[PDB]
């Protein structure tokens, strides 16, 4: 029951689901043939969620793969854990985005989406009692950016109840990977501000940060990183794969981080990260888990918290441990650090407690923090449109198809109303 | 299934397209004949296939003189093009643009045209084009540019990419090349998405330093050229961590309509005697990329502003150190990007190494770069060119062979107020914004 | 008991007949040289009703095999899975239709269907109980739509009461295999209206379609679209050659699926249809059938459902399922399809249950649609035919084999009728 | 069981026999001796068998020339024909009508009917003719339209084909070409169910351009045009998954009683070094069909409407492809068929491969395709002929040999009356409808 739909959009969107659909198979004992040689019974107990049962006792994975460049979706299918996607699923397009939002949401998306959608309400109408949407893209590539926003304006157009998850690829501040990307992000965070109900930000910057310093690698490839966000996937949902003394689902997590509608961003965090040395050297207990999670040194957003106040905070644990010990962390971390907490949301700490390691490990946690701080972010990419749009740099790719300047005013001007709710609400009193 | 098709145009094209599918015969493991005895298809967007193991590429040797045409029918790659793609002229346009624009070339463009037709649709997702000319040869110049009309009359909205050979300030072969110049970038102005600057002056430089060639024939500048567009297309034509198509390439590159014109470079470039000495480091690899001496264009780029880069890097490359040396090039001052373009850069990393062609001259290296960058430096280049014209053009020099082949002296000013407006441009973008 | 009679005119019924009798034989386990190698009982129990148990225990198909050239005929006989029939069945003429009806109707048929009368007459005293008629044909071969339509007629003087079933290949819309196909088409269409019970519509476009998209084949043969054809006639027939918790026989298809004499035009379709590939990645359920059934894209008429209302439908399903699962899904796609079936005829979904599978595969499912859209298809090749009358083209063949234009004339006014009376009772209320 | 005899009457419709005969020996595996060491009968159709292995065929030579008669009982092929069928008049009608209609064939037309009406007797299931016959000579003119009006008196209801060499607008060999041409087009306007225009100079083209043989012998023109016969009937002497018979021909490219001049087409011709570098898709060929410089006969199909299409394929042919092509061709807008006909196409295939004739000129193919089309740009090939009879009746040219021959001006008016009756309708045709 509560089936989830993944949909996958983008280059990095793709690459990040096949990494994800590698963790998820491995927590479930499942086989690249896709048929279950688990030993616990208990991962199929809620096997459901994710996978269908198809025919002959196999497991295919309730995936939606789109692009429009038969690349990187040529690349999945050739690869392991490729050959248990359900081969009807792989749409893909022929022209390519070319890096662009406009073809991206208005020329080309426009010839793909209706197939996208036929397949989700197939999907859709598979499941039991569907739970809600996880959609995996960017912000600056063309095809994640414009068609990962038409979908999910499509798909909340036909299911304004079905709750909405986002890990978007936020641009890094110091490199920019495109020349574009401002327009992008611009128009993906309209879109998104508009139609849905929580988006998990992450810098690529803050990934190499963390490979390097914490981890202790000098050559992290994309792989890893993808497995790091794959692991935050993982323990995000599974407060309800998995039984719990305190459990959650995908509502909890919206209801207790999402104050008011427009002011869903959260940044995540992982722990414990510990290189392939310096782990036996350190003690795994809940105290050394909660200091962790609180630093900038370990948020996957590349912007202190200490520059403004956490709204809320969601903690989801994972193997087994003791409650009172996660309480009394917790208190004596909203304690020390008062000034880092909004004043009027008392008890501010949203708690989750799974009963199975995400295998490898004797207990984990993963951190989803709602903070003002990230206005910074947006502050970073609002300036940066602005310089690009004064002199109308790179704006006929934009304008040719169809789009026009009143749309970049329009989303520049919602950008800037949201960032000055984040600032209000950051000095609120 | 991302097919994009190659026309050479000129003595140039050709000679460069034989050291282009030279390349490209060698990376795919495919025999003269068009046989092969983390690769994937791969070879599909260059090359078709029929029923045999035979492949074929997709490209048009067009040329007005039979000559350097018949020396590919007869070279070592005689069995691989399709014979019926060599178009070859009876008369070339002897180094006059109007004879490669209006008279003679105005007798095979639709024939060239027929087979450009052909090979589209027997493609289904085509990217764009890949035109390989010259700038001084009448051929070049006047046929590049009526291809380049027709072409953008029949296909609407598609990639459109030159890679021209730009006039050297101080080694010039013909001497008419200002004339040609001027024509046929007034005439492609309107047409082309993006074009590629590269000048044989800058390629004698790198050689005779980087190298330790003393003495290079036309084979060492082609082979290096071919280099740069292998670059190019290893998105397309192989599995990359973070690739990029050509659209990409236009819609990075291109802050404006008619500011479309990013010179080329590639790293690295070392002897075989001197590959050891240095363990070539990627952030190494990025500074010869920015270093001034080592550019294909005579043009200083202290003296402009890189309003655009796009690094394509592929081999044994990770992308913190790719973000690491960027940031580095970012931090120094003497590279000096417009205000107004706060994000310089594109970044696409392949799995593939380069593949040294055998014979070749360059040495066996784990990874490369090849950089496409839009500066202003070149705008300068424009004005010398620009101040030859006017000098040939005050005595109405050589101006009796283009009046009588077809041409008008209303079209020559017409010409250069359109270079004048360009320079124009140039000026008026590398200025700073106020407020 | 409750013997049937087939009867296969033109060259494409003919060889859709000979793959039709390569499956049949395939079910009952009859080797080709027609004595039965079989191993359950059940398929002789009925095997009378097809065949016929000649001396020293062989088995010989109740066929009548008709043509004009004997090109295709001894093609069949040299072929295997051609030495059952019996000889004595092969009637073949020498002038051959020459692709007009003029020819296939008064000149040429005139001299055969009398022996083809004969040996129909013959066969009809050999059977016990004869239950009805199919005839296998075209609408554009000359042979087929005039000679089928003068033993149609004839018949049906000679037997008033048996049931008539007709498997007419109907002219795809956007390719004409013929140039004067509409012709033979209006002629053709006006015998049928006139003495046929029930008319099984079929376009060569819309099994193009299903070869290429569903079923994943670039390389379609006829033979796999005669295979189809003749899955969809053995899952007809099979509710009464084969015990079934719910029977059912022609005579019950006819009465439930025509309301009024004329309007019995039917699209057929088939389930399941899988790749060789996409297969194991696909439950096998009744919901998935039923869900299957109901779409353009699996119609073997090329025309959407949706322009017009289903007036009835009928679904004979085989192999082993639960009724209340059948029962449960039609309630539900008569539910949210609610637009999509006509007002005044509640509960217009006739159903009925086999117990043995179509070899190979769990259970499978035949839908015989009597909608109107088909008034579509009439309206197009009805305007053809007036265009290609309008200027009297290729009018002098069949003037001059005694037909006039008042034929034409007449028959493109019964045609207009008739889309006018489907026109009409499309918009009853 | 279907027979068809073929009647070849003049120079050029022995010597296309001749081709026509090594094809079809070479296509059954006969041995020129009638012996032979997918296929059913098949050969049955066309070649009928006596007591021994000895095949022999149903033709019927006549000529009224003994030289090329009696070339071919001194060829190769000797064994092979009825003596009894070659048929040798004593003075041939040299080019003039009048002789080869009313004068000297008069005097063989009787022994020409009795072997035919032997040859039809001892048939069974007979399904027409073949006229093989040029129109320019005189044999050929008038003894071609005098066998018609005797066969359409004898056989009331039977296929009649004929493949006319239809004279070409610039190159002719003759002199009284206009003369013959109109004389025996009026004559079998009343008789033949469905010529087959044909030229040498389109051939000529062909063989140029495509087979790259710049001096071709009439051995490659009669090659081609056999091809096109066999092509024809393959689909009666083999087994194919789609076939058709000659009344369908008449039936499907014959809208109304006159207008029954369709030409010819075949493809693919390439030769035997350009049999690679392309596989030779359905689609394709189809476009090669339907390519305006691949028609046989010199006249552009976009200055008139396809009446009527018939494309027999052969080979390895799936249908879904032919459909798709077809429906392709239909899309396009340079190909415009009349509005009144909306279904265009008689499509038709056969198991058979096209076989290659050793010694010949093109390369074994796997698949092939000929096009036989109904058209309305061969009007305008009429008012041609219909001009250049006008300057040489306006000053009486040559009329006294067809006078003192056996006939009469009024003969001569009356004929130009109806060819610009046949004009008039075509132009009629070729109009659009109202409301
Ligand atoms: N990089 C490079 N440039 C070449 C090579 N061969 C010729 N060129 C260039 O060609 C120019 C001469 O004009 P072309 O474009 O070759 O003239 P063409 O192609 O022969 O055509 P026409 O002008 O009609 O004769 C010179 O300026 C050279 O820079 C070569 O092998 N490599
Ligand atoms: N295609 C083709 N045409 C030929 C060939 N030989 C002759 N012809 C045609 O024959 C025409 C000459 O008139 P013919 O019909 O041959 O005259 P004939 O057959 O000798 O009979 P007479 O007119 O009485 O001499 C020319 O226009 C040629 O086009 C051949 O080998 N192939
Ligand atoms: N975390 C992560 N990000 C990636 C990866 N690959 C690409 N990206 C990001 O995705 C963006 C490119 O978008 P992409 O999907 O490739 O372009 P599109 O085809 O137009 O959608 C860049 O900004 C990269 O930062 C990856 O493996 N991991
Ligand atoms: N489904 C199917 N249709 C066919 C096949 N062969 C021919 N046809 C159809 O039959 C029609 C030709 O009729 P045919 O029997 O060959 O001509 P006839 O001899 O005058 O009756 C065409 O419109 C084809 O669409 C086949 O194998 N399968
Ligand atoms: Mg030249
Ligand atoms: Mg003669």
């Amino acid at each position: 029951m509560r089936e989830i739909v993944h949909i996958q959009a983008g280059q990095c969107g793709n690459q990040i689901g096949a990494k994800f659909w590698e963790v998820i198979s491995d927590e479930h004992g499942i086989d690249p043939s896709g048929n279950y040689v688990g030993d616990s019974d208990l991962q199929l107990e809620r096997i459901s969620v994710y996978y269908n049962e198809a025919s002959s006792h196999k497991y295919v994975p309730r995936a939606i793969l789109v692009d429009l460049e038969p690349g990187t979706m040529d690349s999945v299918r050739s690869g392991a854990f490729g050959h248990l996607f359900r081969p009807d699923n792989f749409i893909f397009g022929q022209s390519g985005a070319g890096n662009n939002w406009a073809k991206g949401h208005y020329t080309e998306g426009a010839e793909l989406v209706d197939s996208v959608l036929d397949v989700v309400r197939k999907e859709c109408e598979n499941c039991d009692c569907l739970q809600g949407f996880q959609l995996t893209h960017s912000l600056g590539g063309g095809t994640g950016s414009g068609m990962g926003t038409l979908l999910i304006s499509k798909v909340r157009e036909e299911y304004p109840d079905r709750i909405m998850n986002t890990f978007s690829v936020v641009p890094s501040p110091k490199v920019s990977d495109t020349v574009v990307e401002p327009y992008n992000a611009t128009l993906s965070i309209h879109q998104l501000v508009e139609n849905t109900d929580e988006t998990y930000c992450i810098d690529n910057e803050a990934l190499y940060d963390i490979c390097f310093r914490t981890l202790k690698l000098a050559t992290p490839t994309y792989g890893d990183l993808n497995h790091l966000v794959s692991a935050t996937m993982s323990g995000v949902t599974t407060s309800l794969r998995f039984p719990g003394q305190l459990n959650a689902d995908l509502r909890k997590l919206a209801v207790n981080m999402v104050p008011f509608p427009r002011l869903h961003f959260f940044m995540p965090g992982f722990a414990p990260l510990t290189a392939r040395g310096s782990q036996q050297y350190r003690a795994l207990t809940v105290p050394e888990l909660t200091q962790q999670m609180f630093d900038a040194k370990n948020m996957m957003a590349a912007c202190d918290p200490r520059h403004g106040r956490y709204l809320t905070v969601a903690t989801v644990f994972r193997g087994r441990m003791s409650m009172k010990e996660v309480d009394e962390q917790m208190l004596a971390i909203q304690s020390k650090n008062s000034s880092y907490f909004v004043e009027w949301i008392p008890n501010n700490v949203k708690v989750a407690v799974c009963d199975i390691p995400p295998r490898g490990l004797k207990m984990s946690s993963t951190f989803i923090g709602n903070s003002t701080a990230i206005q910074e972010l947006f502050k970073r990419i609002s300036e940066q449109f602005t310089a690009m749009f004064r002199r109308k740099a790179f704006l006929h790719w934009y304008t040719g198809e169809g789009m026009d300047e009143m749309e970049f005013t329009e989303a520049e001007s919602n950008m800037n109303d949201l960032v000055s709710e984040y600032q209000q609400y950051q000095d609120a009193t | 299934m991302r097919e994009c098709i190659s026309i050479h145009v000129g003595q140039a094209g050709v000679q460069i397209g034989n050291a282009c599918w030279e390349l490209y015969c060698l990376e795919h493991g495919i025999q003269p004949d068009g046989q092969m005895p983390h690769h994937h298809d791969s070879f599909n967007t260059f090359f078709s296939e029929t029923g045999a193991g035979k492949h074929v590429p997709r490209a048009v040797f067009v040329d007005l003189e039979p000559t350097v045409i018949d020396e590919v029918r007869t070279g070592t790659y005689r069995q691989l093009f399709h014979p019926e793609q060599l178009i070859t002229g009876k008369e070339d346009a002897a180094n006059n643009y109007a004879r490669g624009h209006y008279t003679i070339g105005k007798e095979i463009i639709d024939l060239v045209l027929d087979r450009i037709r052909k090979l589209a649709d027997q493609c289904t997702g085509l990217q764009g084009f890949l035109v390989f000319h010259s700038f001084g040869g009448g051929t070049g110049s006047g046929f590049t540019s009526l291809l380049m009309e027709r072409l953008s009359v029949d296909y609407g909205k598609k990639s459109k990419l030159e890679f021209s050979i730009y006039p050297a300030p101080q080694v010039s072969t013909a001497v008419v090349e200002p004339y040609n110049s001027i024509l046929t970038t007034h005439t492609t102005l309107e047409h082309s998405d993006c074009a590629f600057m590269v000048d044989n002056e800058a390629i004698y430089d790198i050689c005779r330093r980087n190298l330790d060639i003393e003495r290079p024939t036309y084979t060492n500048l082609n082979r290096l050229i071919s280099q740069i567009v292998s670059s190019i297309t290893a998105s397309l034509r192989f599995d990359g961590a973070l690739n990029v198509d050509l659209t990409e390439f236009q819609t990075n590159l291109v802050p404006y309509p008619r500011i479309h014109f990013p010179l080329a470079t590639y790293a690295p470039v070392i002897s075989a005697e001197k590959a050891y000495h240095e363990q070539l480091s990627v952030a190494e690899i990025t500074n010869a990329c920015f270093e001034p001496a080592n550019q294909m264009v005579k043009c200083d780029p202290r003296h402009g502003k890189y309003m655009a880069c796009c690094l394509l890097y592929r081999g044994d490359v990770v992308p913190k150190d790719v973000n690491a040396a960027i940031a580095t090039i970012k931090t120094k001052r003497s590279i000096q990007f417009v205000d107004w373009c706060p994000t310089g850069f594109k970044v696409g990393i392949n799995y593939q190494p380069p593949t040294v062609v055998p014979g070749g001259d360059l040495a066996k290296v784990q990874r490369a770069v090849c950089m496409l960058s839009n500066t202003t430096a070149i705008a300068e280049a424009w004005a010398r060119l620009d101040h030859k014209f006017d000098l040939m053009y005050a005595k109405r020099a050589f101006v009796h062979w283009y009046v009588g082949e077809g041409m008008e002296e209303g079209e020559f000013s017409e010409a250069r107020e359109d270079m004048a407006a360009l320079e124009k441009d140039y000026e008026e973008v590398g200025v700073d914004s106020v407020e």
